[PDB]
């Protein structure tokens, strides 16, 4: 079976900027597209299961743990729960000017441990191939690099595919993230037609992904820079403690304070 | 299989059968691997697309999956070339199906199927039902020929009996549908209920027959609501086989003992065990009745006690080979009808006459060294005329 | 007594089922048949108890089959198991109770034991009995009076009629006791025989000896052990323990030679103290005590030579502490059984490996020698490695068309020479022997028909042994087979199965069979059971081939012959065709060669 997790980056600052701009695309339509994708994923098979996470500057919250209109009861419950919870989360939110960048990585960690919990609980008879369909919507924060890299490596070890679906911006950190675990990277330039991209590129599971034509991966610039002025460097002088990429040979690296002996 | 059953249908019945509630989902689940995704893809498109795109939308490796899926779904007629947009009706129904718009039961099903099999075999005590009896008789696995005397069991009956419960029930329901069309019950309406289970007068009669088979049980004096059993949606062994053709079966239900006695000689019957011997007499008796060694071997393997599961193969090679050899020794001599002409004189002229009886299908065996050909009396009036024509041609 | 709708002896209303049936792994049928589970955790204890009280008839890998009888129950009482001591544990082990029929049978058999005892003293056989009523009501029939020579009441009985009286008592329900109190016996001084520490006794040998030695007294009985299990060693150990004059009886020259070799190898007794009472060669039989001889010589009915007459008179006059008889399955024969009465012995131990025969004379052994003390488990020995694992196989050879034509056409019995010699099986044995010869596997070909054996042996220029085969030439051929690498095959006749000291062989092909006899089949199979120095059970190093001819009475003979082996558990794999036979060049391929062979067979007459 397959356990899909949709990590939606519903950043109020950026989505409300879109709302003020009165652009055609809106967070409501984005949520509807994600809902349709999840419904189709479960539609694929009974054993398949899904979950949803929404990201905010403060924290990240799960959007998912009759036939009034003649509809599959389970998908109806999914629609109702996600709609109600997303509206509640968006309606209620404190204001903090100091922190405005979206905390995308923190949710990833929640997704990973949730997948681990589900893998533990599920019977050993059936093998579960989990996936994380990250949908970024705003620029990433520099300060989150370390933790995001930790979670990416944890996902690599635990065999989960991070399929990035960045839109309106190309996050180098996120493309690097999905490249490590082999997840697909699609940058949709036509936001109104986003759902067609999901039902082709992302929706097919890892089982059938190899035996299918999908957009080629984007080249990844694995840049390195010294800790002084933040710029690309091809040669780094790291020590045996900090393991920090530096500018030039120095008597002692500041982040270490070690008694380096010249030679 | 259900894929065969649905493939053997016309477009007119197919589109009607694609009902809104369940059919669009039950037939979807059939889609083995990839057709699920392509259909999902083009569930939201109102514009047909070229076939070349679908052709090139699968890598060079594992293309046979692409062709087989495309052929299967073309047979199902989910889309039309229109020049590959899906059928509008199926698209709408599928969108409505995708965000749009027990312990006693299993025992009951087991007991009902067991009593049905008891009646199928010559059990003096069994459930009595004229409709069930006539349905089984017309299913092709039973023939009576005398209403007063209880019906006997035909050759196909034993083969059906020795099948496993899942395949047995599935074939029984397939025959039920085929005979439903003959008796006049609408096929589409009854078929849709089976798909709806895994999630009118004709409906009531069909549900009554299903309840008689034990797949469903209203439990409320035949109320509208029903609670399907496990078998409606669609175990450890007990026989121990020795190397001396001896079977020790931990059987308490008389059905298993009867099934074993069908092809073995019973020796002792303990309260929780029974001893039988697989001898030439019993095995050849079963083979003459109609069974073949494959069914017996499969039956013994599926009902294999856990003790003998450790050894590989589970069933001893000596027992398996002996059963197969016993079945093979059954047939030798033959039977056919024919007439022989001779003196074919010219060698090149006899070769032309051999093609006349071979095309019509009346040639049995020939001989180019002695100029002899055997012709069945069914086509004797056509070969002689041809020979006369050849003679006239000279 | 109750028959189900099938051949099913119904026992639903006969006996109940124990609630803890899963815990109890034992079954008890009213007829006495018992079915033990080889997978139960208490299987070893159940096996020991059931072997003690019953004799195996079928011991496959999963479910062993035993049946108990009067003789087995008498043996249990002899080893000292009382009626309660056996029945209480039988009920405890049984998962379905004990039928009243078996209960009463056990009670009667146990109580009817020990009342009548037979003790020979001063060359006089007295029928002692502490209870006098047994004799009082046993003297009803006149046969006892005419038999008898013309508390603790005893009367002398005639020497010649001992066998008749014993078989009469067996059905009279008063078995005689043949226990020997060698611990308390001053009439015959003990012999200076001891068992050297070099001899090693295997666990099954020790168990059989323990069954044989119930107490200080040496019990006379039959111990069935596989030929490769070391029955010769067991017999030598028994003689050494007895420490009195021992007379071992073989069945042939090879048997006597092997017995002398075993005596010298395993016993410290000097060479001069062992004699071979054999016509071919003798070592002053009167000079020494420990003797090895043959049934034919001792029971010889025609005129006796002067020296043999003197030796026979000396043997008759002397009394023997132990009388070992190998291959007891031949004892009930007329001449062979006459030897029992001809010679005098306190305890006559019997050793063999195939205690089975068609005529119902095996039961006579129970009184001729004694109850069957032990039967070794061939499968357990194979698992323990004491006996080489054998991949028993039956190669089916399709009969050639012409040969089948004459075979079916003639209603006479030239078929024995015909189907034994057909191109398909002649090519088969040749190809099999070639394949094993290039594999460095030792071959022992077998064939009942001496004519066919000689023809095959001359065609394959191999050293066939059979019939007259001088003893010197026999020994030379056996030595060459054992030592010379250039030769690795010997073609032995029926004499091989009688009693042969032969080196372990990797394969055993049998081109012809005497009949559907389970004795000959097991006897010949026992040759390859000799465990190798460092082999493994799963390697299947040992192979047994029983070549048969398709669509012939030989098929019936082979099926009527593999019953005992399949009962033990060996699975005979059928081989319709052999790979590489077509490519390998063999005789009788073209039609012409088969034609000349058929012409020779027809001219054989
Ligand atoms: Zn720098
Ligand atoms: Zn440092």
């Amino acid at each position: 079976l397959n356990l899909l997790v949709i990590v939606v980056d519903a950043n109020p600052i950026w989505w409300g900027k879109q709302a003020l701009k009165e652009s055609q695309f809106t967070l409501s339509k984005c949520i509807d597209a994600v809902m349709v994708l999840g419904n189709s994923h479960l539609f694929m098979n009974r054993s398949n299961k899904l979950a949803v996470i929404a990201s905010h500057i403060q924290e990240s919250r799960f959007l998912y743990p009759g036939s009034k209109d003649g509809k599959y009861e389970l998908l109806t419950s999914a629609n109702e729960v996600i709609v109600e919870e997303i509206k509640d989360l968006m309606t209620k939110s404190d204001i903090k000017g100091q922190h405005t960048e979206t905390l995308l990585a923190g949710s990833l960690a929640k997704a990973l441990c949730y997948i681990h919990r589900m893998n533990k609980e599920v019977k050993d008879n059936q093998e579960m191939k989990s996936r994380i369909l990250v949908i970024k919507a705003a620029e990433d924060s520099a300060l989150q690099y370390m933790n995001f890299m930790n979670v990416i490596f944890a996902a690599q070890k635990q065999n989960i595919l991070i399929d990035a679906c960045v839109l309106d911006s190309d996050s180098g950190l996120l493309q690097q993230a999905c490249d490590i675990t082999g997840g697909l990277y699609l940058k949709v330039p036509q936001m109104p037609s986003l759902l067609q991209y999901l039902l082709w590129v992302f929706l097919p599971d890892q089982d059938q992904r190899s035996q299918l034509i999908l957009p080629p991966p984007v080249h990844v610039d694995y840049r390195a820079a010294c800790f002084c002025h933040r710029n690309l460097i091809e040669i780094g002088y790291v020590c045996s403690v900090c393991l920090s990429i530096f500018c030039n040979f120095s008597p002692i690296c500041t982040t270490c304070e070690t008694a380096f002996k010249i030679s | 299989n259900l894929q065969e059953f649905l493939g053997g249908l016309s477009p007119g019945v197919l589109d009607r059968l694609y009902g809104h509630p369940a059919t669009c989902l039950a037939v979807f689940r059939e889609l083995p691997s990839l057709a699920k995704n392509w259909v999902m893809r083009m569930l939201f498109l109102e514009q047909p697309l070229p076939q070349a795109a679908v052709a090139l939308w699968v890598k060079k490796e594992f293309s046979k999956a692409q062709e087989e899926s495309t052929g299967l779904l073309s047979g199902l007629r989910i889309w039309h070339t229109q020049l590959l947009i899906l059928n509008p009706i199926f698209r709408q129904n599928l969108r409505i199906a995708l965000l749009g718009g027990v312990p006693s039961l299993d025992k009951y099903a087991e007991e009902r199927w067991e009593v049905v099999l008891h009646f199928m075999v010559g059990s003096p005590s069994a459930a009595v039902s004229q409709d069930l009896a006539q349905l089984l008789s017309q299913a092709g696995l039973m023939k009576s020929t005398e209403p007063g005397e209880p019906p006997c069991i035909t050759s196909a009956g034993f083969q059906f009996l020795l099948l496993d419960t899942p395949a047995q029930l599935w074939y029984f329901m397939l025959q039920y549908l085929q005979t439903a069309q003959s008796r006049g019950m609408d096929l589409v309406e009854i078929l849709s209920f089976l798909f709806q289970l895994s999630f009118s007068d004709s409906l009531l009669n069909f549900l009554q027959h299903l309840r008689e088979f034990g797949l469903v049980f209203q439990r409320k004096r035949k109320s509208r609501r029903y609670y399907p059993t496990r078998l409606a949606i669609n175990q450890p062994g007990f026989i121990v086989v020795e190397t001396n053709y001896r079977l020790y079966a931990y059987t308490e239900s008389e059905l298993q003992i009867a099934l074993i006695a069908l092809f073995s000689e019973m020796l002792y019957r303990f309260p929780n065990m029974v001893v039988a011997q697989v001898t030439r007499e019993s095995v050849q008796q079963a083979i003459a009745s109609g069974i073949t060694a494959q069914q017996i071997i499969h039956f013994l393997r599926t009902r294999a006690h856990p003790v003998m599961l450790k050894q590989t193969p589970v069933l001893p090679p000596t027992i398996t080979d002996q059963i197969r050899l016993w079945e093979l020794e059954r047939d030798r001599l033959r039977f056919t009808e024919g007439v022989l002409y001779n003196q074919f004189l010219s060698q090149v002229d006899f070769e032309l006459l051999l093609a006349h009886a071979r095309e019509l299908g009346v040639l049995v065996f020939e001989n180019s060294a002695k100029r002899l050909m055997v012709v069945t009396p069914a086509g004797h009036s056509d070969v002689k005329r041809f020979w006369k024509r050849q003679k006239h041609s000279s | 007594t109750k028959v189900d709708e099938y051949g099913a002896k119904d026992y639903r209303l006969q006996m109940p089922l124990k609630d803890d049936h899963t815990s109890r792994p034992l079954w008890v049928a009213p007829d006495g048949h018992i079915f033990l589970e080889a997978f139960s955790p208490v299987y070893k204890y159940a096996q020991d108890f059931l072997v003690a009280i019953a004799e195996p008839v079928c011991r496959p890998t999963h479910v062993h089959e035993y049946k108990l009888t009067a003789y087995s129950l008498y043996a249990a009482v002899s080893v000292g198991l009382q009626t309660s001591d056996i029945t209480e544990y039988l009920r405890k082990l049984s998962k379905t109770g004990v039928p009243d029929g078996i209960m009463q049978f056990i009670k009667l058999c146990t109580v009817s034991y020990g009342k009548v005892k037979l003790v020979l003293k001063h060359n006089r056989y007295f029928v002692e009995s502490c209870h006098p009523d047994v004799i009082q009501h046993l003297l009803q029939d006149p046969v006892i009076r005419e038999c008898r020579l013309r508390q603790t009441v005893s009367f002398e009985v005639k020497q010649e009629m001992i066998e008749e009286l014993q078989k009469r008592c067996i059905h009279l329900e008063y078995p005689l006791l043949a226990e020997y109190d060698f611990r308390n016996d001053s009439v015959n001084p003990d012999i200076n025989i001891d068992l050297k520490p070099t001899a090693v006794l295997r666990p099954y040998q020790e168990k059989s000896l323990r069954k044989m030695f119930g107490n200080g007294r040496a019990r006379s009985g039959v111990i069935v052990l596989p030929c490769g299990a070391g029955k010769s060693l067991v017999g030598v150990t028994a003689a050494c323990t007895v420490r009195k004059r021992c007379l071992v009886l073989g069945n042939s020259a090879v048997s006597v030679e092997q017995w002398k070799a075993q005596f010298k190898m395993w016993s410290t007794i000097d060479d001069s103290q062992i004699c071979r009472f054999t016509s071919d060669a003798k070592d002053k039989p009167i000079g020494c005590s420990v003797a090895i001889s043959t049934y034919s010589m001792l029971g010889h009915t025609t005129k006796r030579s002067w020296e043999a007459e003197r030796v026979m008179e000396w043997l008759k006059t002397q009394e023997w502490g132990l009388m070992i008889l190998d291959e007891v399955h031949t004892i009930p024969a007329k001449m062979f059984r006459r030897v029992l009465t001809i010679v005098q012995a306190h305890c006559k131990l019997g050793l063999t490996a195939t205690l089975v025969r068609e005529d119902d004379k095996i039961v006579d052994l129970n009184f001729l020698i004694g109850p069957k003390l032990y039967e070794a488990n061939w499968m357990e020995l194979q698992n323990n490695g004491y006996i080489a694992k054998v991949q028993c196989a039956e190669v089916w050879c399709p009969m050639s068309p012409e040969f089948y034509r004459e075979y079916v056409a003639i209603k006479t019995k030239k078929r024995i020479l015909l189907y034994t010699m057909n191109p398909n099986k002649f090519r088969a044995c040749q190809f099999l022997i070639k394949f094993h010869e290039r594999r460095n596997d030792k071959i022992i070909v077998f064939a009942d028909n001496v004519f066919a054996l000689k023809e095959y042996a001359i065609r394959l220029n191999k050293p066939y042994i059979y019939g007259p085969t001088s003893q010197g030439e026999r020994m030379q051929i056996l030595q060459n087979f054992k030592h010379n690498p250039k030769i690795n095959t010997i073609f032995i006749s029926k004499v091989g199965d009688t009693s042969f000291d032969l080196p372990e062989a990797n394969v055993l092909i049998q081109i012809s069979s005497h009949g559907g006899s389970r004795r000959q089949e097991a006897q010949r199979l026992g040759r390859v059971l000799r465990a190798k120095k460092g082999m493994v059970a799963e390697e299947y190093n040992a192979f047994f081939y029983s070549l048969v001819s398709q669509d012939t009475q030989e098929m019936a003979y082979s099926t009527k012959r593999q019953r005992f082996l399949v009962d033990q558990g060996y699975s005979f794999k059928v081989i319709t065709k052999l790979a590489g036979m077509e490519e390998e060049d063999l005789a009788f391929s073209t039609k012409e060669e088969q034609q000349q062979l058929l012409q020779k067979v027809l001219a054989a007459t």
